[PDB]
């Protein structure tokens, strides 16, 4: 009845150079020892056929991994001794399933780390020996100290083998701060083969989709969430020619997409819900809008508007009010100028304590202008331009606490962030950058970032520092020629979309990183 | 032929005071900046149009403006041409203004259609912008001078479209993504202008550029001897005889129409045929590698069989004016259409309008009045149609004739649809200001003549340079001396 490899005592059994864990072990043997064993790993349920062991010993063995639930089926084991072994990996759940375990020794195995909650779930333990191992003290071991504090078991002092700073320090003595290990980041998730001028997001029927304008095919691309494998897939398209900006607008659970094209373009589409296809609604006047660089969506005082910047001398930047059956011309702006970008922001204008709607549009070879809407005339007036600024492409805004700031993109020279004072923007931060077609502020979970795109250089992602009151260098994205950056929020999931003019579009995950 | 040759536009640029202020008040900054604009426009013309833009001269106003720059591009253009007529003494094919201000119109510049080589007409005005952008503005201004006018008719029909819609085309409106290219219709318009006799001054190659000599640019500067175009292009022509901008053992020449390979072409070989009956053929001198500068008959020579008269090398007839405004398929109306409708003084023909009334033409002037063509469209190739199309019908003895016209506006003053000044109304008579006058009323300059009642003593043709081009065996500035060479 005694296995051939093992030699058996009356109550005990000893197995040397065994090539497998015997399942035939006779009952009324309460103790089993494996020494210099042939088998290189302990799999799950290997001991299921030997429920009666109160004691288990492993010494002088080389093990690749000790699997989760390897000891399952040993409810009676008080004592488990693993000592003087080479063990490459130890699973978090490896010891799961022994309630009755009293003494446990990992000692003298030269183990570099331990997984969290490896001691989770053993109630009975009165002793643990971790001594005799070389421990690299890092995040992975960060839990250990906490456990050492709150544990009922008796554990003798153990010391860090590494890193060099903490070597020969008591693990129990350590505090969490000394374990370092704090990070935030953006990691590449999906790679889209098509080059994209612009990206936008919208919520239809409490579902957040993504619109991507691919200039060279002329197709306005729609991306929807898919839970099967990857959250981003293409449900639908809108066909066009030389599409530049695709702007969705949802009004009262009715989807409208304004798409501007460089060829016979500037068409307004709406989503017919029954057919769930897009249908052309209106055609923007081709004399008023000719080569739009941009589209900006805003809602003022229980009214919806959208404004189109015309970089042609011929076309006028024009604002289109919504009468509710569609969009129709409201105000022409900045006649005779080439308008690269339009930006809407609500800013406090002294003396007024209330915030007021304002427009900022950027003309090529000209200073950006600010426009204050007047309710009485239902129109902007008192044109004013941002002072001491030369050659901007776009203006974008963000708010930290009550104050508001703007990111001014200059393709050449310095791109800089200004804070709004009582009557004026004041210089705050100046970052020079090379061939920058975008400066994008973003806010994700109350984290303000500023992404400065570059063609010839790397794209520089910055983080807002509340103490310094300026952006701080954060991470460097590689994207071929970004024109845009867009924040997408799925439920509890956050993604960053980077368009690329000369290369494939990039989709990054927003990752929070701990232990 | 004439359109396979490389054409060279000699260009002068004038920078106004605001353009000088944009640069910090630095003359070197303004001048080198405009050299950059010209360089990019040259890169545009070099390939597509087989034409080079060379800057012969420049001046900048450091102190103030010589005339007030107007927000209207056409007004500024007109007064600028007055300036260059009464003041600028430097020889150029075209004189363009660079304005630091901005025009209150979609057009970033204004230039006269078919203006090159003309003292009053040739030129343009261009508003300030970015280097890449202002190069496009100058490209379309020099395109207007060069004869490329968008076919307002083929565009509205959809015949001429831009092959690449992403950026559209030069003759398309300005936008953030600058137009790099001319349509095939544009190139055809340019070829049609060159074959029509316009642009005779574009065929001479400059020698000293405003910038220090560089060997291998394709132009012979001071200190060089020969130049071919590029090291790779040189292999096609000139690589044999030209080494390091210095001639080989036997060469008289490197490249040219008059250089067979390494040697000159014998005197009297024709490098360029006449494009029309207003044009004079040019022969190789045998002293030069270049084809002799392009010259044509002086203004006042009859063309099209006493149906028209040459001006600036181009033939002026009513039929070519009808084809010019309304397209090639249109022909001019029968003389009876004029002889009847124009004396009526209606919108269907007239001598013009005084206060809200048409003037009825006199029987003498009847061919100088409202321009009448046969089957007309509603969309002229150029300008703005004002109002509707005129169509009447007149019967002569079994032939029913259709008389049609329209009012096409370019300048608030100049109006197409009235017979162009210089069109013959009869023998030795031309139209001026809607009136039929004898030739002497134009006070034409003449060449030298040694014989009573002859041009160039009867032995030669009077060119547009006012020099006598002699027939064979005749020599002298008046061609009165008989000197056979065999
Ligand atoms: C540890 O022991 C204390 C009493 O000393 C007890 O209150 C606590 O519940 C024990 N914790 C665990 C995890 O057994
Ligand atoms: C979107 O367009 C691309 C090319 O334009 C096409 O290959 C793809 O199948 C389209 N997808 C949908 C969902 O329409
Ligand atoms: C705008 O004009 C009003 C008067 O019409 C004046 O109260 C205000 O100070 C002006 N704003 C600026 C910036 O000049
Ligand atoms: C020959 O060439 C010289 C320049 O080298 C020029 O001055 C002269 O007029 C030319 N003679 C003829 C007959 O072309
Ligand atoms: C003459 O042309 C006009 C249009 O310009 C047309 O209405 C009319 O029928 C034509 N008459 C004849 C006889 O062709
Ligand atoms: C033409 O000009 C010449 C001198 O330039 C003058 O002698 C002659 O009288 C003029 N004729 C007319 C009709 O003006
Ligand atoms: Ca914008
Ligand atoms: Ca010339
Ligand atoms: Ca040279
Ligand atoms: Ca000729």
């Amino acid at each position: 009845k005694c296995p051939a490899v093992c030699t058996c005592t009356k109550d005990n059994a000893l197995c040397e150079n065994a090539r497998s864990i015997p399942r035939t072990v006779p009952p009324d043997v309460i103790s089993l020892s494996f020494v210099r064993s042939g088998f290189t790993e302990i799999s799950e349920g290997s001991f299921l056929f030997t429920p009666s062991l109160q004691l288990l010993l492993f010494t002088s063995n080389s093990f690749d991994v000790i699997s989760d639930d390897a000891f399952i089926g040993l409810p009676h084991l008080e004592y488990l001794f693993i000592e003087n072994n080479n063990i490459k990996s130890i699973s978090r759940h490896t010891f799961r399933g022994l309630k009755s375990l009293i003494h446990l020794s990992l000692a003298n195995n030269n183990l570099q780390t331990l997984p969290k909650d490896i001691f989770k779930g053993l109630d009975s333990l009165t002793n643990v020996d971790l001594r005799g191992n070389s421990f690299n003290c890092d995040c992975k071991l960060k839990w250990l100290v906490e456990w050492l504090g709150h544990t009922n078991a008796t554990v003798e002092d153990i010391y860090c083998e590494g890193p060099p700073e903490y070597k020969k320090r008591k693990i129990n003595s350590l505090s969490s701060k000394d374990f370092d290990c704090i990070i935030t980041e953006f990691a590449k998730s999906q790679d889209l083969p098509y080059q994209s001028l612009s990206i936008d997001t919208f919520s239809y029927l409490n579902d957040e989709y993504v619109v991507i304008a691919q200039p060279f095919t002329g197709k306005c691309i729609f991306l929807e969430w898919d839970h099967v494998e990857k959250t981003f897939r293409n449900y639908d398209n809108i066909t066009g020619t030389s599409t530049v900006v695709c702007k969705p607008i949802v009004i009262e659970t009715q989807l409208y997409v304004i798409v501007a094209q460089l060829f016979g373009g500037s068409h307004i589409y709406k989503r017919d819900s029954f057919a769930n296809k897009f249908i052309k609604i209106q055609d923007i006047e081709i004399l008023k809008i000719r080569k739009p660089n941009d589209i900006e969506t805003f809602k003022i005082e229980n009214n919806w508007y959208f404004v189109v910047a015309d970089s042609s001398k011929a076309g006028f930047t024009t604002i289109y009010k919504w009468n509710g059956n569609g969009f129709y011309s409201h105000q022409s702006l900045h006649a005779w100028y080439r308008d690269t970008d339009v930006e809407y922001l609500e800013i406090v204008r002294t003396p007024q304590t209330l915030r007021t709607p304002h427009l900022i549009l950027s003309s090529s070879s000209q200073r950006p202008v600010i426009y204050q809407w007047n309710k009485a005339t239902q129109l902007f007036t008192n044109q004013t331009d941002i002072p001491n600024m030369e050659d901007v492409y776009a203006v974008k805004h963000f708010s930290v606490k009550g104050d508001v700031y703007i990111c001014l993109t200059r393709f050449i020279g310095d791109s800089k962030v200004m804070k709004w004072g009582g009557s004026s923007f004041q210089d705050i931060q100046r970052m020079p950058s090379r061939g920058s077609m975008v400066f994008q502020p973003l806010q994700i979970n109350n984290y303000q970032y500023a992404i400065l795109g570059s063609d010839y250089s790397f794209t520089q992602v910055y983080n807002w520092d509340a103490e310094k009151a300026k952006f701080v260098k954060f991470q460097e994205l590689n994207v071929q020629a970004p024109r845009s950056f867009t924040h997408v929020s799925i439920n509890k999931r956050n993604f960053l979309f980077a368009s690329s003019f000369k290369g494939n579009t990039q989709i990054y995950k927003h990752v929070i990183v701990d232990l | 032929n004439v359109e396979e040759e490389t054409k060279y536009i000699e260009l002068m640029i004038v920078n106004d005071h605001l353009m000088f202020k944009k640069h910090r008040l630095s003359v070197v900054h303004t001048n080198t900046y405009a050299k950059s604009v010209v360089n990019m426009a040259d890169l545009i013309y070099k390939d597509q149009l087989k034409t080079r833009i060379v800057l012969v001269a420049m001046e900048t106003w450091a102190t103030d403006n010589k005339f007030a720059i107007s927000e209207n591009p056409l007004i500024t253009l007109r007064e600028f041409m007055k300036y260059r007529r009464d003041f600028i003494k430097e020889k150029s094919d075209a004189v363009h203004l660079f304005s630091g201000s901005q025009f209150e119109s979609s057009r970033s510049g204004a230039a006269y259609i078919g203006g090159i080589c003309s003292l009053l007409k040739g030129g343009g005005v261009n508003e300030f912008g970015k280097t890449d952008l202002m190069a496009v503005t100058l490209a379309q201004s020099l395109a207007h001078n060069i004869g490329i006018i968008s076919d307002k008719r083929k565009l509205a029909s959809g015949e001429c479209k831009c092959e690449d819609t992403w950026s559209g085309c030069i003759m398309g409106d300005t936008g953030y993504y600058l137009p790099k290219k001319f349509t095939q219709c544009n190139i055809e318009e340019y070829h049609d202008f060159l074959n029509s006799g316009g642009g005779a001054c574009l065929f001479n190659k400059p020698s000293k550029l405003l910038d220090p000599p560089e060997c291998g640019n394709g132009f012979i500067e001071t200190g060089e001897e020969c130049d071919c175009g590029t090291p790779a292009e040189c292999v096609l022509e000139g690589a044999e005889c030209c080494k390091k901008c210095t001639l080989t053992q036997d060469s008289q020449c490197s490249d040219g129409l008059c250089c067979k390979k390494c040697k000159f072409q014998p005197m009297g070989t024709v490098c360029r045929e006449a494009v029309n009956d207003c044009d004079i053929r040019e022969t190789c001198s045998g002293n030069s590698s270049q084809c002799a500068p392009n010259i044509h008959k002086m203004d006042g020579y009859s063309c099209d069989g006493v149906q028209g008269i040459c001006f600036g090398g181009r033939c002026k007839t009513r039929d070519r004016q009808c084809k010019y405004i309304w397209g090639q398929k249109v022909t001019a109306s029968d003389k009876y259409c004029y002889e009847k409708l124009n004396i009526e003084g209606t919108e269907k023909g007239n001598c013009g309008k005084d206060k809200d009334t048409w003037i009825q033409c006199n029987k003498r002037d009847v061919l100088c009045g409202y321009l009448l063509c046969t089957n007309i469209g509603n969309i002229p190739r150029l300008g703005e149609l004002d109002g509707e199309i005129t169509s009447t019908l007149v019967v002569q003895q079994g032939r029913t004739l259709n008389c049609s016209g329209g009012h096409v506006k370019l300048e608030e003053d100049v109006d197409l649809g009235y017979v162009e000044d210089g069109t013959p109304c009869g023998p030795q008579m031309m139209c001026l200001e809607h009136r039929c006058l004898p030739v002497a009323s134009f006070n034409f300059s003449t060449c030298l003549s040694s014989k009573e009642g002859t041009i160039c003593s009867g032995n030669g043709v009077c060119s547009n340079e006012l020099k006598c081009v002699c027939n064979r065996h005749w020599i002298g500035s008046d061609c009165n001396t008989y000197f056979p060479h065999n």
